[PDB]
């Protein structure tokens, strides 16, 4: 759904899916070719 | 006949100039990627 969402203090409006990217334990967020964010860890479940 | 024969000839050989050649179409290459980097660029200052 289109929602607003605040992740440890990032704040903005979007579309949250379930993600194929593979992070690294070590890794929280991820950007696209253009240092945009597209990708958070959530706090709670590690979810991506 | 001959005429013919070498109108064929070189139209064989447009076909395969440019499938050989990847230079051959630049202008038109260079035109989207001007309008490329145009747009990355202009996407990229958001982040200054
Ligand atoms: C004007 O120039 C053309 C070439 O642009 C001349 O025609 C060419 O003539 C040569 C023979 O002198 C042909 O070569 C032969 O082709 C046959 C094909 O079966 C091959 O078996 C032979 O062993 C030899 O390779 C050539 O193919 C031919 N080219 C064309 C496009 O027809 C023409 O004779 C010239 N005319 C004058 C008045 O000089």
């Amino acid at each position: 759904k289109c929602v607003n969402f605040n992740f440890n203090g990032l704040t903005g409006t979007g579309v949250l899916t379930k993600s194929n990217k593979k992070f690294l334990p070590f890794q929280q967020f991820g950007r696209d070719i253009v240092d945009t964010t597209d990708a958070v860890r959530d706090p709670q479940t590690l979810e991506i | 006949k001959l005429i013919a024969n070498q109108f064929n000839s070189a139209i064989g050989k447009i076909q395969d100039s440019l499938f050989s050649t990847p230079s051959a179409l630049g202008k038109l290459q260079d035109v989207v990627n001007h309008n490329a980097q145009a747009l990355n660029t202009l996407v990229k200052q958001l982040s200054s």
